RNA sequence: GGCCCAUUCGGGUCUUGUAAUUGGAAUGAGUACAAUGUAAAUACCUUAACGAGGAACAAUUGGAGGGCAAGUCUGGUGCCAGCAGCCGCGGUAAUUCCAGCUCCAAUAGCGUAUAUUAAAGUUGUUGCAGCUGGGGGGAGUAUGGUCGCAAGGCUGAAACUUAAAGGAA
């Protein structure tokens, strides 16, 4: 009994960090390479 | 060691402020001259949940059940579920958690479980529509009271999932030198396990007392199908004025019952709320303590809130007097320096209050 | 990229990635700091996972653009700043000892 | 010139944070005096004392609080220079660090002690004062040994620190001219606050006694946990005048407050202009 | 005096954790605990929790047998099964 | 699991 | 007159109502329905009330302060004693009951009497967690379960810490020294300062001990408060074979009983080699034997490897220093380092023989 | 090495067989076990051909 | 055995190495007799005595690459791949460990961020929505981000296991 639960809940929770960390991996990639790329196009107009 | 209080009155208030200021307290003479002297089965559950929500703070009871010491702790949070009793709805045990809402290590994420509604109580309605805005302008700003099914009474079978996620430092200091101008006038017609009409017949009857005033009624409907209605049937309304230009609210609530015509519940209603509108200055008269608690346990500065002369009461002053009580701070009642209306400026400097349980 | 200035200061609202389960990953050394000239919040790195625990809170950062020399494999293309100091002390001396940081 | 002003003006910027010290009669400034044992101090707390109120204060004694400017006032007292734990008190309140260095023999533990205890707890303004400039014949290693001990100094407080040199002592205390511009950097410095001093209100004690009661003590004899009055300025942010106050007198233990008088001040700074020599008053 | 006692409580339990920090380790802070360097059996008594390769096989209930039970009661009620057809 | 991290209980002595 | 009718705490808050002209319930009173309808048939009553950054932060915070003394400039009892009370700068008497004999006996004005008011969680006890680091002129490493004394905000006191580490941010378990050149965390039973204070720690504080090395040894700050931390202790159990077959083996020694091995059923194992393996059934006859499956053909020369984590406790020890009330002021003394008290006692430090690295040489390897 | 002490990447000493288990000698570790296993594997391979 | 070339197989070349031992010479920073200088003193100049083996009398800064554990984490088509690794069983008077891992460049100097200057591919047209307003190539692909739109399931029919009628098969 302890060994179906434990195995669960590790397996629960290693898919709830992974989804997490993914989550702001790709906010950070989106929502400022925006911003990165939105400064190199009016830098290129220098 | 212990700051005593003598009565059970004001017991959540007692208990929310002894686990806010970390202050030993004992209650003594819980009801002790009475038939079945002590503590109530909601209140020992209510105790119950502050063991949910805290960590390392003991609670004793004693033999004959008149007096409670309550030592507190740290405010931890977590997820849980509390299957609270049939004696009061879960807005009884939702309103003294919105007050060690933000102040806790975890995130608040839990779910009640119990009848929604009640006379005498706060409502999902009224939790959510009255008592979220005041702390979404006191600091806070990701609550939410979801409901996933709502109980009227006598056997109810609702769920309630209060999630609050800013997990503030300190509420900020309030400023509310006016009196807010309402811009709307909304609400929310509910009714579970009877039929759709009587949802129009409220709203009909709250409007028809509200047509004559030149502002804008809106209330919604909702009437609730399926497995999401409950155990029993019921009915019920509450209004809200709302100011949009600060976010102010002044609501009112009841429920139907067995035998209640629901023009009747609906006109009831809407001239309870403009007696609300009339006794009230910035808050409400139920919107208030935790406005002036969350105005205590700012920061080290003045915090000043308009009230009127009707909000002053029994109730009103004997929450003061718990406050000096336990961390010995008083209010300064100022009043305005014109003379067509009759209301104080309340001015509470604040205690140096942080959270210390979230980690850094 | 900070407007006209080459550096730019900012206070570290909180670490980022501090749940991440590899060290020296790029999302793992990587802090969010608030700009205090135009109030904006960025992301910026910091060399390693130990010198991540230099910054804690509201510490006065001093951060510098990154200059990326080419596709690196564990990247996220996307933040552009690093942090080169912190309270007013040199976070790679920070690192090899040669400073203590003062608060 | 553009860049230049954006890199300069970019380093206005730090982190907006409250002051609470007030404005209208604020505390003494704590000066703290810390030197190993054997150089400076005594002769040195003697020697600003006597420039700064006309008064030779021979045999000193706990903290001495003094009028030096006209709105400035400061308290000058001395770690005793063995115990690590007045060492670590007087770091975690001090404001102004007189930082005493043999600069003969160079520097030392204790003096780096003290600065890392107050590099940790928040670290104060520090001036450094460099005694014992009788090295030998040698101007050539007197300035050898004057910029190494500047630039290691540099490397513990910030770069631009003041260090201050004194020449030898001259009949009981320093030679006044450098204590005249000693003091001219005492009198400018531009306090910056802090962050626990400026959450806590926090108090040095400059006048004990206890109010207990002598026949109380012929009666019970001598093991009484007996009342004590504190007398003393307090920083930091306003202690609450309700009795039961919790406070910890750091280094007997933890109490709670039972009554609070407060008195006119010993000590008060008078109503371009310069500062009277009736009005260079100490306590 | 009152200080007197509290420093002998307090110089009593230095002197009682200052011999535990000398004295002899527990067998369970100890890592490499082989068979005979334990008490016999201590770890019935122990409740220590580890890691299992698979999920054990699942022991058959009430309510699971009636969940594939309903199911098929729905899957032949309305007919929405799989065979072979002929060629 | 509910015991596993609690520090505090209430104690009923009814 | 209001509020010194509600402070004037011995009269009724119904007779503070009465000379000016029961929260269980929530909704408040309202009059009945019948004078409400015939009050608020009218509705004209109520007609009215129908209808740089950086500067930018000073700016805020300055107009707070503005708007404190301009609500400050009241009654003179109100603002200088009760409603803030002594700001800065006071000049007060202070008195405190029980202070004890020894500081009037021993009161030598050298030291200085500073003193500090605690805040709402410093007085609270429980384990503090920290991050903290060894000094970087500290010689000496630091262990876990020796003491040091910290100076936590206004309280200096010597404690226990113990060091932890959260491996990749699994666990929170626990080390036995402290790193040589970094961070890690710590957690010390003593008072709950709050997060983000800084802190020095220093093995030895009085004089005749205090030899030529330099005294503070840790510096760091405090992560989180907490009333109790769960951390762990790692305790592998180690076993051997005794008959090998293809892709499994009986393993003999590290279980005593079939009951213990019945506990602990399914458990995934590993050799020195890494070759990881699931112990299946106990044996029948000898008693701690069992039989586990591997990835392939382990060798006689193997141990195989149970990770399991035991938990471990902080030790709730605290003394505050309180050197003020001895006679010496310097030469105080706490609890004993553990190098010091096998020193006294003439304890040899633990050795265990096969723990000791050797020089290993490679034999070539051939197969037939 | 571009942000890594020399302290930081040391070395690590491997560990012996156990005194009392010495006569099934040289405790094997990983690079040992995978000179074992290839030989075996690439053995099996050339008998299944 | 070292070194050099080369995408590959390989080719070209040659006294080259070593925390190996060891030997006596050299003096300079420093410590210092003086005298000179100068109103006097400093400094320059001249100058006896002492002053090196880790010559520890202890120069940096930046870069490139490894290697290790009964260690830890992640993925999944055994034994692998990846991220990485100050954290390992014991141990801190304990340990003597890839001898303190190897290599490279500048050297009293050496990195980093930002802005930049110079080089010519300098067109022969047409670039949008036309009576002026402009982002940046063509063809595609992926998406744990943000904003939307969208599924269910016989309708009647839910508070009611409820009619007629319709649908479907
Ligand atoms: N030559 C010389 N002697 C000094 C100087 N400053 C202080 N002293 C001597 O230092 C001696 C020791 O006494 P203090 O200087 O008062 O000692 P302290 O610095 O207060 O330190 P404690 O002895 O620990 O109190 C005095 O008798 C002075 O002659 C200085 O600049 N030059
Ligand atoms: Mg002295």
């Amino acid at each position: 009994f302890e060994a179906r639960q434990r195995i669960e809940e590790k397996n629960k929770e290693s898919s709830d960090y992974h989804a997490k960390m993914a989550h702001i991996v790709n906010t950070i990639n989106t929502e400022e390479g925006a911003e990165k790329n939105k400064y190199e196009r009016e830098r290129k107009l220098r | 060691k212990y700051t005593t209080f003598q009565g059970s009155q004001n017991f959540r208030l007692r208990i929310v402020l002894a686990t806010l200021s970390g202050k030993p307290i004992k209650i003594e003479k819980i009801r002790s001259g009475d038939l079945n002297p002590g503590l109530k089965d909601y209140e020992v559950s209510f105790l119950r949940l502050i063991e949910s929500v805290t960590n390392g703070s003991v609670i004793e009871i004693s033999y004959t059940g008149t007096t409670v010491i309550y030592r507190p702790g740290i405010i931890v949070g977590g997820a849980s579920t509390h299957i609270c009793p049939s004696s009061k709805p879960v807005g009884y045990f939702v309103e003294p958690m919105l007050y060690l809402a933000p102040f806790s290590k975890k995130k608040f994420s839990i779910l009640f479980k119990g009848i929604t509604a009640s006379h005498n109580d706060a409502g999902i309605e009224a939790i959510k529509w009255g008592l979220m805005p005041v702390m979404e302008k006191f600091g806070v700003r990701e609550c939410a009271l979801h409901t996933l099914k709502r109980g009227s009474p006598p056997l109810g079978g609702g769920e309630v999932h209060l999630v609050v996620d800013s997990l503030i430092a300190q509420p900020i200091t309030m400023h509310e030198i006016d009196r807010p101008i309402i811009s709307s006038i909304t609400g929310v017609a509910y009714s579970t396990r009877v039929s759709p009409s009587l949802v129009n017949r409220m709203i009909d009857g709250a409007k028809k007392v509200l047509k004559n005033l030149q502002c804008e009624v809106n209330i919604t409907a909702d009437v609730w199908r399926g497995e999401n209605s409950g155990k029993s049937p019921g009915w019920g309304i509450t209004l809200v004025a709302q100011s949009k230009q600060k976010g102010w609210s002044y609501f009112a609530e009841d429920i139907g019952d067995a035998g209640s015509i629901p023009e009747e519940l609906g006109e009831k209603v809407a001239c309870q709320l403009l007696e609300e509108i009339s006794k009230s200055a910035a808050v409400g008269r139920n919107q208030l303590p935790l406005a002036i608690v969350y105005m205590v346990i700012g920061k080290e500065d003045i915090g000043r809130l308009r009230i009127n002369k009707e909000q002053i009461d029994e109730r009103f002053i004997i929450l003061l007097r718990d406050i000096k009580k336990i961390f010995n701070t008083e209010v300064f009642l100022k009043p305005v320096d014109e003379a067509d209306n009759e209301d104080m400026i309340a001015t509470i400097k604040g205690i140096g209050f942080t959270n210390t349980s979230k980690k850094i | 990229p900070f407007g006209g200035s080459s550096h730019a200061k900012g206070i570290v609202l909180e670490k980022l990635g501090i749940e991440s389960k590899q060290p020296n990953s790029a999302i793992r050394k990587c802090v969010r700091v608030q700009l205090i000239k135009n109030g904006k919040k960025v992301t910026a790195f910091v060399p390693n996972d130990g010198c991540l625990n230099f910054v804690d809170e509201n510490d006065e950062v001093l951060l510098a653009g990154f200059g990326r020399k080419g596709k690196a494999k564990g990247d996220i293309p996307g933040v552009r700043f690093k942090v080169v100091k912190v309270s007013g002390v040199s976070l790679l001396a920070l690192w090899k000892e040669k400073k203590e940081k003062p608060r | 010139t553009m860049q230049r002003s954006s890199d300069v003006n970019e380093r206005k910027l730090h982190v907006p944070m409250v002051d609470r010290t007030p404005e209208d009669d604020p505390p003494p400034f704590i000066v703290a005096v810390v030197g190993p044992p054997g150089t400076g101090k005594t002769t040195l707390i003697r020697s600003l004392v006597r420039r700064m109120t006309k008064s030779t204060l021979n045999d000193i004694q706990g903290p001495i609080t003094v009028v030096s400017g006209k709105h400035r006032r400061l308290t000058f007292l001395e770690c005793p220079a063995d115990d690590l734990n007045a060492m670590i008190d007087i770091a975690k309140i001090a404001d102004l660090v007189l930082l005493l260095i043999d600069g003969n023999f160079g520097f030392e533990m204790e003096t780096m002690e003290f600065l890392n205890i107050a590099q940790h707890h928040g670290m104060p303004r520090v001036l450094g004062v460099a005694t014992h400039l009788d090295l030998f014949k040698s101007q050539s290693t007197l300035r050898a040994s004057k910029k190494r001990l500047k630039h290691r100094f540099w490397t513990e407080v910030y770069q631009g620190a003041k260090l201050f040199y004194l020449s030898g002592v001259i009949n009981g205390r320093y030679p006044d001219r450098e204590i005249l511009n000693l003091s001219r950097f005492i009198s400018v410095m531009k306090f910056r606050p802090l962050k626990w001093r400026n959450e806590h209100p926090y108090m040095l004690a400059d006048r004990f006694t206890d109010l207990t009661h002598p026949e109380l003590i012929e009666t019970q004899g001598l093991q009484i946990d007996r009342k004590v009055a504190i007398y003393g300025y307090l920083h930091g942010t306003p202690l609450p005048s309700a009795p039961g106050t919790r406070v910890h007198i750091a280094g007997v233990g933890d109490f709670s407050v039972a009554q609070i008088e407060k008195l006119p001040d010993p000590c008060p700074t008078p109503f371009r202009k310069r500062l009277d020599d009736k009005d260079k008053l100490i306590y | 005096s009152s200080f007197e006692k509290q420093q002998i409580e307090i110089r009593k339990q230095i002197e009682q954790l200052e011999n535990e920090a000398v004295a002899e380790k527990k067998w369970s802070l100890k890592g490499e605990v082989k068979a005979k360097d334990r008490p016999e059996d201590a770890l019935l008594t122990e409740e220590l929790e580890f890691d299992r390769t698979a999920k054990p096989v699942p022991v058959i209930t009430s309510e699971v047998t009636e969940s594939l039970e309903d199911m098929i009661r729905r899957r032949i009620q309305d007919s929405n099964f799989d065979d072979l057809q002929r060629r | 699991k509910m015991m596993k991290n609690k520090r505090g209980g209430v104690i009923d002595k009814r | 007159n209001i509020g010194k009718l509600i402070y004037m705490d011995n009269i009724s808050p119904e007779e503070c109502i009465r000379r000016w002209r029961d929260l269980e319930k929530f909704v408040p009173y309202f009059d009945t329905f019948e004078k409400l309808a015939k009050k608020w048939k009218s509705v004209d009553a109520i007609k009215e009330r129908f209808l740089t950054w950086y500067e930018l932060q000073k700016a805020k915070i300055s107009k707070q302060l503005e708007i404190n003394n301009i609500e400050y400039q009241e009654m003179t009892p109100e603002q200088r004693q009760r409603i803030e009370g002594f700001k800065a700068g006071s000049y007060v008497r202070i008195v405190f009951e029980k202070v004890p004999m020894e500081f009037v006996k021993n009161f030598n004005p050298k030291f200085p009497i500073v003193m500090g008011g605690l805040l709402p969680t410093e007085i609270k006890f429980g384990i503090v967690k920290a991050r903290l680091r060894r000094h970087r002129w500290h010689k000496k490493i630091l262990k876990t379960n020796d003491p040091l004394v910290l100076s936590l905000g206004w309280r200096r006191f010597q404690t226990l810490p113990i060091y932890t580490t959260t491996d990749s941010r699994t666990r929170t378990r626990m080390l036995k020294y402290t790193p040589e050149h970094t961070y890690c965390n710590a957690a010390f039973y003593g008072p709950l300062c709050s997060p983000n204070t800084p802190f020095c720690g220093v093995q030895i504080v009085a004089n005749s001990d205090t030899g030529n090395g330099f005294r503070i040894a840790a510096t760091g700050i405090v992560e989180e408060i907490d009333v109790n931390i769960e951390i762990v202790k790692k305790l592998k159990l180690v076993g051997f074979p005794y008959k090998i077959f293809k892709n499994t083996a009986f393993i003999k020694d590290m279980f005593s009983s079939a009951m213990e091995v019945a506990r602990f059923e399914g458990a995934q194992i590993k050799t020195v080699s890494g070759i990881r393996g699931e112990i299946k059934r106990a044996l029948s006859k000898p008693e701690g034997h069992y039989r586990a499956a591997f990835e392939d053909k382990i060798l006689m020369s193997d141990i195989v490897i149970l990770r399991s984590w035991y938990p471990v406790r902080v030790k709730k020890f605290y003394n505050p220093v309180t050197s003020l009330l001895l006679k010496e002021k310097t030469e105080w003394k706490g609890l004993r380092l553990t190098g010091q008290i096998r020193a006294a006692m003439n304890l040899e430090t633990p050795s265990n023989p096969d723990s000791a690295y050797h020089k290993i040489e490679r034999v070539e390897r051939h197969f037939n | 090495a571009k942000l890594v002490h020399d302290v930081q990447k040391k070395q690590h000493r491997e560990r012996s067989q156990l005194t009392s288990r010495s006569r099934y000698g040289f405790l094997e570790k990983h690079k040992d076990y995978v000179k074992r296993a290839q030989d075996f594997h690439r053995k099996q391979s050339t008998l299944k051909v």
